[PDB]
RNA sequence: GUGGGAGAGGGUGGUGGAAUUCCCGGAGUAGCGGUGAAAUGCGCAGAUACCGGGAGGAACGCCGAUGGCGAAGGCAGCCACCUGGUCCACCCGUGACGCUGAGGCGCGAAAGCGUGGGGAGCAAACCGGAUUAGAUACCCGGGUAGUCCACGCCCUAAACGAUGCGCGCUAGGUCUCUGGGUCUCCUGGGGGCCGAAGCUAACGCGUUAAGCGCGCCGCCUGGGGAGUACGGCCGCAAGGC
């Protein structure tokens, strides 16, 4: 119970998994989704499948609050970034525009070994 | 590739050491604020390093940015 | 650092006709210049190591020509060392 | 002696007299600090890439200006302590370097 | 000497943005995370994902290079002060003042030690979860010293070009950094690749010699025992020579 109608869509992509947020214009979220949000559990969650069933599963839930149109934003390199975006593609949304905001040091911190090299 | 053109073609005369001259700096940036390599400024070893500074000295003035959102993809 | 006009100062102080530039006199004059300005900025900045080697260097060099100085003519080395108060 | 430019950098919202305020305050810093001014270029409000305390512009001050080295960074500091004042920046002048000359 | 040049060379004080974490606020809900797959873990005391505000510690993305600088160790955001080296041009001054260097002395990555601060991220030990025949490991979740600053020790190293320093002499071709010139070319200083002669056991080296010569230093004399024992010296200790 808002009606939103014109918002953002951040997809936060990990290797690991896939999360779509749904906001207002100022950035406040009305709904999420993920790929543990559907079915899935373990690994299957960092899947383009479930990227594309999370982000449908999101744009459904935002167009109840009478979505109309988005302002994609991708962060994170992984599976299913651009399976999300795609699913997006045509939700029933209009997709205005796409940004990659993914956040990268200007080198200020040290990685875990495993992303060392 | 980088063969669309170069940017010392483009502009004119100009001041290398000037950082407060925001649309000529301004052409040597990517679509994110990245300073670009020579392959793409056309500049020389010389000319690429006072760039770097002048181009460093104008961001913390806060006439140049340090990053940029990519847009479009 | 050090402008030219206290290194024309210092010259044409030490220097043993007019137009001598680097006879041993001016030359140990600079060193001694150098030198002394080195140490007074080596008594702050303690952690400055690579600017000391060059110290150590300086010293050599005058040292190496004030031995010169003192074989061959050893009235003009006592002189130099009078007038610029090193060495004791 | 030395030759420096110094880059000041304001508040877009201060009113005439605030502002005329800030340039005396800046007249007399650098009095003090005995620097003689041989240039001076007010660019005034200018668009930033960034936002500098959340203000999405800001004010623009040049001076060129002949000091003593060993006040320089000194009179850096004063220049920092006011509020409205929001960057500083102090350069050794240079001769200019010609691309396509 | 004079006049020009380039540089992450060094020290001090400021300073700038990105990111991580933490705190407060908003909005929001059922998971997040992680792996080969999981589990521990975190989450309804509302996490994750998003916006805003704040605090802090550390490291400086693009430029960035097969690049530069330094005696080496090493040196990378920006600014100012201080400061070492160095190269080119002029051919002005001194008049062999040179070279090397036992011992001495100074420097000397990391880890480690002392004192006092600091502590975001990472992380020996350690505590868990996995895996396995076991797993005192690799993988995952935590996590202390530490990593950071000051001062003081430590003196090691694949401290490597595994190549001491200086000088003279011996085809060129090519790429590059930086000076100067009457600037298609000439000329220096530096970093690379191929290669004359020549060297080399071979690999390779080859005007940046590992070629031809001269000076001086350090060093070697089969493998193991062993960088051990003892002695001395140094060190707070670990330990070093
Ligand atoms: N930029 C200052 C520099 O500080 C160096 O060392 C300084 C810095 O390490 C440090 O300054 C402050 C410190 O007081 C304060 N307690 C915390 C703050 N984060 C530090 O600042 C610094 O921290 C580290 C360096 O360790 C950097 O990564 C960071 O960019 C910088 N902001 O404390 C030291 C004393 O001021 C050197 N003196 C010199 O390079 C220069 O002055
Ligand atoms: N290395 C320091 C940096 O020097 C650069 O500039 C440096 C160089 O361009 C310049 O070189 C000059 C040279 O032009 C001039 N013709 C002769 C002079 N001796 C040289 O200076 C050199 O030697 C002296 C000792 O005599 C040192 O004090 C100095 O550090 C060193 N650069 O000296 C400057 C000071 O070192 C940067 N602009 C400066 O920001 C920064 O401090
Ligand atoms: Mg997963
Ligand atoms: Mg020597
Ligand atoms: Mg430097
Ligand atoms: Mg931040
Ligand atoms: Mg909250
Ligand atoms: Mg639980
Ligand atoms: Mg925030
Ligand atoms: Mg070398
Ligand atoms: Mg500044
Ligand atoms: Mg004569
Ligand atoms: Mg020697
Ligand atoms: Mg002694
Ligand atoms: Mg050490
Ligand atoms: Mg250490
Ligand atoms: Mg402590
Ligand atoms: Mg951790
Ligand atoms: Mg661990
Ligand atoms: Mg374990
Ligand atoms: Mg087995
Ligand atoms: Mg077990
Ligand atoms: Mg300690
Ligand atoms: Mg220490
Ligand atoms: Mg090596
Ligand atoms: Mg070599
Ligand atoms: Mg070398
Ligand atoms: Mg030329
Ligand atoms: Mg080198
Ligand atoms: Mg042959
Ligand atoms: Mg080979
Ligand atoms: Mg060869
Ligand atoms: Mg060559
Ligand atoms: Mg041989
Ligand atoms: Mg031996
Ligand atoms: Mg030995
Ligand atoms: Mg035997
Ligand atoms: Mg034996
Ligand atoms: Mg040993
Ligand atoms: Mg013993
Ligand atoms: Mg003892």
């Amino acid at each position: 119970k808002r009606q939103v109608a014109s918002g953002r869509a951040y997809i936060h992509a990990s290797y690991n998994n896939t999360i779509v947020t749904i906001t207002d214009p100022d950035g406040n979220p009305i709904t999420w989704s993920s790929g543990g949000v559907i079915g899935y559990k373990g690994s299957r969650k960092g899947t383009p499948y479930a990227a594309q069933l999370a982000a449908l599963d999101a744009a459904k839930k935002a167009m109840a609050y009478g979505m109309q149109s988005v302002d994609v934003i991708v962060r994170g390199t992984g599976a299913g970034r651009e399976q999300a975006i795609r699913a997006l593609q045509a939700s029933g949304l209009q997709v205005k525009s796409i940004v990659d905001d993914t956040p990268v040091p200007h080198n200020g911190c040290r990685p875990k070994k495993k992303f060392r090299k | 590739p980088s063969r669309k053109a170069k940017v010392k073609a483009t502009l004119g005369e100009f001041d290398l050491r000037d950082y407060r001259n925001v649309e000529v700096l301004k052409r040597f940036l990517s679509e994110t604020g990245k300073i670009l390599p020579r392959r793409r400024t056309g500049l020389s070893a010389k000319e690429q390093r006072i760039l770097a500074k002048t181009i460093k000295r104008a961001r913390i003035l806060g006439l140049l940015p340090f990053t940029e959102k990519l847009v479009r993809k | 650092p050090i402008t030219k006009e206290e290194k024309q100062k210092v010259i044409q102080e030490f220097a043993r006709f007019p137009g001598d530039t680097g006879s041993t006199e001016v030359q140990v004059a600079l060193l001694t210049l150098r030198i002394n300005r080195l140490s007074e900025h080596l008594k702050v900045h303690k952690k400055d190591h690579h600017s000391h080697r060059g110290l150590l260097m300086m010293v050599g060099q005058r040292r190496r020509l004030l031995r010169y100085l003192q074989r061959e003519d050893p009235e003009r080395y006592r002189a130099l060392i009078e007038k610029l108060g090193i060495r004791g | 002696m030395r030759r420096y430019e110094v880059n000041i950098v304001l508040n877009p919202n201060l009113d005439q007299s605030q502002l005329a305020l800030e340039k005396e305050i800046i007249q007399r810093a650098l009095e003090n600090y005995g620097a003689r001014v041989e240039k001076v270029e007010e660019l005034g409000l200018r668009r930033l890439a960034y936002p500098i305390a959340k203000d999405p512009q800001g004010y623009f001050l040049w001076y060129q200006v002949e000091m003593p080295e060993d006040r320089v960074n000194d009179l850096a500091r004063e220049l920092r302590i006011r509020d409205n004042v929001r960057r500083v920046m102090v350069v050794k002048s240079q001769e200019p370097f010609l691309a396509n000359a």
